[PDB]
């Protein structure tokens, strides 16, 4: 028997642009986000913190619950402090 | 044609003083009451630099998903509970939404081995937790990367930046209540924010998005002739006379082996499939409003560039002698404003314009600038504001000869622009082209003059004129954001109020575009521009 | 919307006084010193009467060739060079400019035996003496002389006058800078100098000629709302339902076989297949903007054949009071157009137009005869030029007066004729119809009912106005013939300048034609007009 | 063997319309043109001259040099003073 694991989608938001960059852990895992400022983790079922850091000093925090088979979208807004030129 | 006040059931009509939003008929739309937009209403603000300002309907999550629909704090409630398998999706939407389905069944994604990209895939397992896919989705580097960074390659004014520049920071947008500019939020996301743009969801068919018809839907009208231009030239008329013919047009190959009899937008704008749509553009000329001779030998291998695409059908000769000759037609098109235009500046520094910016309602702003003014151009107390600032460039709350020359440059010039570079001769002249331009002047010197000799004889006479009450409030005017600034943030304006950063802060033109000038400059010995 | 300054690299901003044609931008077109068309590049004159006053774009070469490109003291420049068998020619243009070869291909030239109609037949075998084949090398007498002579068979306004009577002596394209009219060009020369029309280049398919789709891109717009007209009517959603249906619309069948479901332009137009796309025209009437009515006695046997030609698919009584209907529109609109041009008339009688036609710039004759004036009605000081000499007829450097009254005529009115005639409703009504002439009457009427409070009031008042200065110059009208010949050549007009003669002075309408109408006249017993 | 001949087209004009009744010589043959305006001759490789003539005393003339199977266009613009009413 196979256990179908998790996947999860985690975007970087700042008011509605993305975080190039960013450092996103889930779990043990680790991505450092490109020009989606989205990273996709395959997870095995159970209970994960997501975090979110990048280099301005903002950071967003969100637990979440995962079974077999889950796929779940997370987004997660930094605020306009987020936002750096170019 | 009445405004017809019989037949339908008394009990239904509106009576002076009710509620716009009561659901009764108002003859001619006439002495309702107000509400304005549901506050109360389950949804999400803007992202960006006017968040605060941004006044938002239900509707609008879906069309910056990211920020409007996939944050738990947003997304809206279902009834609906469950986390579902793939099959249960289809099963149970097969009957609940049956198009939706059919579109997927046909879908690549559907066929897709070793796993499906399902609904479960782009939407999520848990009915609660639902989310709406964006570009982003889909550009995972699993998935579509490619196409995503392609399009994201490009600039100021290009699919890249519709969204997050045009629309996110859009003045009027902002300064209106949300529905007189709804159409707006649905039109300019799109293609920065869903990839249902093109290839339509939930078939996502390139065979499909490689038809020309499938950019009409934006770029058409008022202030782009895109398709119209197009549609209307010979290239068009090849194109609808060939298209379901099989043996001209065969949408199954790729954009890179396209053999057509004629050009498709696709053809000459996504060269080789590329989702850069902008990937082939000489220089951003805000929409042909702005001016540049394009054929000059700055852009001399750019225009080159655009030679090697006619090339395919048409000697290099003719292309480029075709394309001087949009040139040409755009620059006497500009000669035509800056006439336009000294008429109506003249008007504003002998003040005699009626009214004068300071009796007019407060722009988006909260400020009087002059509607025309341009801050790297203009500078004085006459046109207002600070050193470098413009205004609010409209057709709204203004004069007849501000409007009438919003008109000239934002509409009839651009069909000259887009006109002749789609080979649609009748939209650069008799069609409101340089003959519509013709006709503001003429409107304009009109209303110029009747300005003037009014404003004389008033003077003679001894009425100093005080402009009329309309000019600064009204029923539409009051619920913008001009007075509201004034009022309740006196000092200040909409800049000071949203001070965080904007788009245009954040990005910058490309390392190899100001590189490709500076040399250019350099080779031909031409002073460089100022800020 | 806003005219956009940033984003865009400095160095390429162009800054007030530099030349439009460096290739910088200019911020909504402003600031930049207009430099004109290149007059140092390889062109032709453009030919017939006004040669001399012709400014042209090398891109005209193509437009008429036999003069502006066959002639070996304008023959363009080629970078290859050698004579060449047809093999060469398609071998290397089968890469170099794949489309062309492409389309020889499929066409019927390549196949024909026992030699093939080759690029060398219609372009040449020496590649530095290349030449651009014109409607008289396709209507040798080898070749398509039958096609050739019936397109000839037009009388004026026809496809055999198109070039060079409206085009060559198009008195606002000799008027203005090359690129403004640019367009016109283009669209003009190709019917009548070009038989690439209708059936394109390089695949000449005559089931591609019989769409009706093929005259929309010059038979729409401002002032022939054709296409839109056919295109919205029931013929036209007819047509557009069943158009590739094969058992509706048969292209593959030669016009005398046509066995369609409705109408298309050739089937009314070009009856039968003949060339002469005028042949069943009744009268000429300026493209609608003169008035006749078509159902008179006078014009009964040329009613009839329309009637014949409807006849294919409805009762000879549906058709004829179909068209009398028309007759009727086209009567009540100039009985609308003649009060709008009295209360014009009665303007410049009573000498309170603002302003009059001698404050104006001068027309492009570089005289100062009013816009409006129509020789053979007008005659007097106030309307200005020689006895039975007409005014320059425009939307352009005029007073709002002039230019509704010619948008009324021009436009509005040609949407009535035309809309009737191709069976649109709407287009003779709501959409800028009758309505439209409506809606243009009381703006007329406004405008000189506020010319005449302001001159009523400077009289009484004591100011005598001085008509504003952009009537007479800016940065536009400079640019004009009128200006050029006032100053350069001070006593004499454009007609004294170019003293050759003109197209009506060697095309004189058929022996036929005068026969017809000189024997109706008898019949019926009416009077012979006037010179 | 065969010496493929040489097409030579001669387009009369005067400033654009095609000059009708004009009459075109080239060698031995002589041509009249029509409404269209325009004289094919097939010629032996040579050197030929070109004239042509017309009832209302104006005339232009030129000389080609024709090779084996060759095809040229020429255009001849005798002027304003080559165009009668009617
Ligand atoms: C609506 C959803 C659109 C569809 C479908 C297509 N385009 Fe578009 N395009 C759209 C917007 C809102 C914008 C820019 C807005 C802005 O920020 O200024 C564009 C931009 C372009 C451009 C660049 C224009 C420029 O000034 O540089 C091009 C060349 C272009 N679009 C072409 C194009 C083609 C060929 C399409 C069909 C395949 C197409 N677009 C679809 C909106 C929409
Ligand atoms: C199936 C036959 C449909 C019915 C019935 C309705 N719509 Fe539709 N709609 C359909 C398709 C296939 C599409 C294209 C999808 C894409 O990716 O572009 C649409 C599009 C729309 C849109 C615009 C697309 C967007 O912004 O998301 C809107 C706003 C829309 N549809 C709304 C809509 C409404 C209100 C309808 C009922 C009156 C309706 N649609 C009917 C398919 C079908
Ligand atoms: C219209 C302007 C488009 C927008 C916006 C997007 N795409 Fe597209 N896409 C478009 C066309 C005309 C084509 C066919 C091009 C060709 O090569 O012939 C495509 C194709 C794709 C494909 C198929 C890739 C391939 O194998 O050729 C994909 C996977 C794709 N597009 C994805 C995609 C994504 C993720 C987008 C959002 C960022 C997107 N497209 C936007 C037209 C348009
Ligand atoms: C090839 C023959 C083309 C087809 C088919 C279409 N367009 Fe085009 N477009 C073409 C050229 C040569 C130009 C001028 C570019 C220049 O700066 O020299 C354009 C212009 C546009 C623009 C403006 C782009 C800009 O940089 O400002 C847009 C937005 C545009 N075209 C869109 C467009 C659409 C939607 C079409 C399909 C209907 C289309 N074009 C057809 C060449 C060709
Ligand atoms: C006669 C039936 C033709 C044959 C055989 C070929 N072409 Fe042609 N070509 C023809 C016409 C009537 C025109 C229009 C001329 C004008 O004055 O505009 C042309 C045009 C061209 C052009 C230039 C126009 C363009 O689209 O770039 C080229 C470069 C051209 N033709 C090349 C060409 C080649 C390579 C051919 C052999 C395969 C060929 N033509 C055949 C008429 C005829
Ligand atoms: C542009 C290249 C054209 C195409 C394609 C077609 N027509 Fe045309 N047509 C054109 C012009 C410029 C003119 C006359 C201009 C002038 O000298 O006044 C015409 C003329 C006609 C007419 C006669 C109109 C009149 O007032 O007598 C008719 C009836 C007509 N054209 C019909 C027609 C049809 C049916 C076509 C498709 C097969 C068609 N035209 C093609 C320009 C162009
Ligand atoms: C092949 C797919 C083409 C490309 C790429 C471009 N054009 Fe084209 N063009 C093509 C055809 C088949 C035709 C119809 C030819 C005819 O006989 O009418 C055209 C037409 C034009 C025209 C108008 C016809 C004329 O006046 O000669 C123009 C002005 C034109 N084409 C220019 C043009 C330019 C500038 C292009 C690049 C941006 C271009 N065309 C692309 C086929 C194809
Ligand atoms: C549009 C208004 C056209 C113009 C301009 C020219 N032609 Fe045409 N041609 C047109 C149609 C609709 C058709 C099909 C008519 C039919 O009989 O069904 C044609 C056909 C021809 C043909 C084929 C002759 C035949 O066997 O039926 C030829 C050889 C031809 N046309 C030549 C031709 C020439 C030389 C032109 C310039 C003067 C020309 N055509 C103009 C539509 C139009
Ligand atoms: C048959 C039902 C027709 C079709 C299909 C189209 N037209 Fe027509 N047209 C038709 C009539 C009966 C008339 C009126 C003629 C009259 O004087 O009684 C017209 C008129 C025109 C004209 C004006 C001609 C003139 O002499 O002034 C033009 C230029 C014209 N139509 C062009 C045209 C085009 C381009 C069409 C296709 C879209 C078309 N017509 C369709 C009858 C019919
Ligand atoms: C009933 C189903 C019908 C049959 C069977 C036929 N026709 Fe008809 N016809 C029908 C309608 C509803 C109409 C419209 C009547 C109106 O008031 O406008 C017609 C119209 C005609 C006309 C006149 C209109 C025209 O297009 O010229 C004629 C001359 C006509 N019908 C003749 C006709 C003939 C000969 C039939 C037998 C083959 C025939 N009709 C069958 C409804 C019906
Ligand atoms: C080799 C490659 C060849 C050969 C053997 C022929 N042609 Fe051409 N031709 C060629 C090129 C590269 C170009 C484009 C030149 C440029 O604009 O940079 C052309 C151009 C033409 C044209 C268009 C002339 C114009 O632009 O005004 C025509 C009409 C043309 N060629 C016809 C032609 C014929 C009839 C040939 C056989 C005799 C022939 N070519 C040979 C490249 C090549
Ligand atoms: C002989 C030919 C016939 C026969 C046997 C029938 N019809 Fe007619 N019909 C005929 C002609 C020549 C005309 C046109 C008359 C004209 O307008 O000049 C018609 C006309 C009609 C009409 C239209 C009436 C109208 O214009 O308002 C209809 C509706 C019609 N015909 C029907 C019809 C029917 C039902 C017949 C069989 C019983 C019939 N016709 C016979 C010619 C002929
Ligand atoms: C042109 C006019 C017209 C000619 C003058 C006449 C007499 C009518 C009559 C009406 C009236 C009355 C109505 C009802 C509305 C009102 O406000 O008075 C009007 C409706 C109308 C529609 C319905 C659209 C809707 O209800 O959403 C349609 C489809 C119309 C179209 C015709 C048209 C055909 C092309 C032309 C011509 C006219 N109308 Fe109308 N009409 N009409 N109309
Ligand atoms: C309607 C408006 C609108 C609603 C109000 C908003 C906020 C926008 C925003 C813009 C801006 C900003 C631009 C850039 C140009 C400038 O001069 O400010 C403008 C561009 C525009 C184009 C691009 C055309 C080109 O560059 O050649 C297109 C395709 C637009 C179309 C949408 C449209 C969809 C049908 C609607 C509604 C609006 N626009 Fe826009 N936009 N837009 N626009
Ligand atoms: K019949």
């Amino acid at each position: 028997y196979d256990v179908k694991p998790a996947k999860l989608w985690v975007t970087a938001i700042a008011i509605g642009t993305p975080i190039v960059g960013a450092e996103i852990k889930v779990g043990d895992e680790e991505c450092t986000t490109g020009n989606n400022g989205t990273c996709v983790f395959e997870l095995r079922p159970g209970t994960y913190a997501i975090s979110v850091h990048e280099h301005g000093g903002q950071s967003a925090h969100k637990e979440v619950s995962l079974e077999e088979g889950n796929i779940l979208f997370v987004s997660l807004d930094l605020g306009a402090k987020a936002r750096h030129p170019s | 044609v009445e405004i017809i006040t019989h037949w339908v059931p008394h009990e239904v009509y509106g009576m002076p003083g009710e509620p716009d939003n009561s659901g009764k008929v108002f003859f001619s739309g006439l002495k309702a009451k107000y509400m304005g937009y549901p506050k109360d209403a389950q949804r999400s603000p803007y992202p960006g630099k006017y968040s605060k300002f941004w006044k938002t309907l239900p509707a609008y999550r879906y069309y910056i998903p990211d920020y409007m629909y996939n944050r738990d704090e947003v997304r809206p409630s279902n009834p609906i509970k469950g986390t579902f398998k793939l099959e249960q999706c289809v099963a149970c939407h097969s009957v609940m939404t049956p198009g939706i389905v059919r579109d997927y069944n046909k879908s690549a994604h559907s066929k897709a081995e070793p796993a499906p990209t399902g609904c479960d895939t782009c939407h999520g397992n848990n009915h609660q937790k639902l989310t709406m896919p964006s570009s982003k989705a889909c550009g995972t580097a699993e998935c579509h990367e490619t196409q995503y960074n392609e399009q994201g390659q490009g600039g100021i004014g290009s699919h890249a930046s519709c969204s997050s520049f045009a629309q996110v920071e859009c003045a009027w947008s902002i300064e209106r209540p949300p529905g007189d500019t709804a159409g707006c939020t649905f039109c300019h996301t799109s293609p920065e924010e869903r990839c249902s743009t093109c290839h339509q969801r939930h078939q996502f068919d390139p065979a499909v998005a490689r038809r020309s018809e499938q950019c009409k839907t934006c770029h058409w009208g008022k202030d782009h002739r895109d398709w119209e231009a197009y549609d209307i030239g010979l290239h068009g008329t090849v194109y609808q006379v060939n298209k379901w013919d099989t043996e001209q047009f065969d949408f199954s190959k790729k954009l890179s082996d396209a053999d057509y009899v004629g050009p498709t937008c696709q053809y000459c704008h996504m060269r080789g499939g590329h989702h850069n749509v902008q990937r082939a553009s000489i220089v951003y000329t805000s929409m042909g409003m702005s001016m540049a001779d394009r054929g000059a030998p700055l852009w001399k291998e750019k225009r080159d560039r655009w030679v090697s695409i006619c090339d395919d059908c048409h000697s290099p000769r003719f292309a480029r002698e075709n394309l001087q000759a949009m040139d040409e037609s755009v620059k006497d098109a500009s000669l035509k404003y800056r006439e336009t235009f000294k008429v109506a500046e003249d008007l504003l520094i002998d003040g005699v314009l009626d009214p004068m910016p300071k009796d007019l309602c407060p722009d988006w702003s909260g400020q009087h600038i002059w509607s025309l003014k341009i801050g790297a151009y203009h500078d004085g107390e006459a046109y207002g504001g600070t050193t470098g600032e413009s205004g609010e460039f409209r057709m709204s709350n203004c004069t007849d000869v501000e409007r009438l020359c919003f008109e000239s440059v934002g509409y009839f010039q651009t069909y000259i622009y887009k006109g002749m570079a789609h080979g649609s001769w009748n939209d650069a002249t008799y069609s409101d082209g340089s003959f519509g331009m013709d006709r503001w002047l003429v409107n304009v010197k009109q209303n110029a003059s009747r300005a003037r000799r009014l404003a004389a004889l008033e003077k003679k006479v001894g009425i100093s004129w005080q402009p009329e009450q309309f000019w600064k409030t009204g029923e539409w005017l009051d619920q913008l954001t001009g007075p509201y600034i004034v009022k309740n943030h006196p000092g200040k304006t909409i800049f000071d109020l949203c001070p965080d950063p904007g788009w245009l802060d954040t990005h910058h033109a490309p390392a190899e575009e100001v590189e490709y000038i500076e040399r250019k400059l350099k080779e031909l010995g031409i002073t460089a521009g100022s800020h």
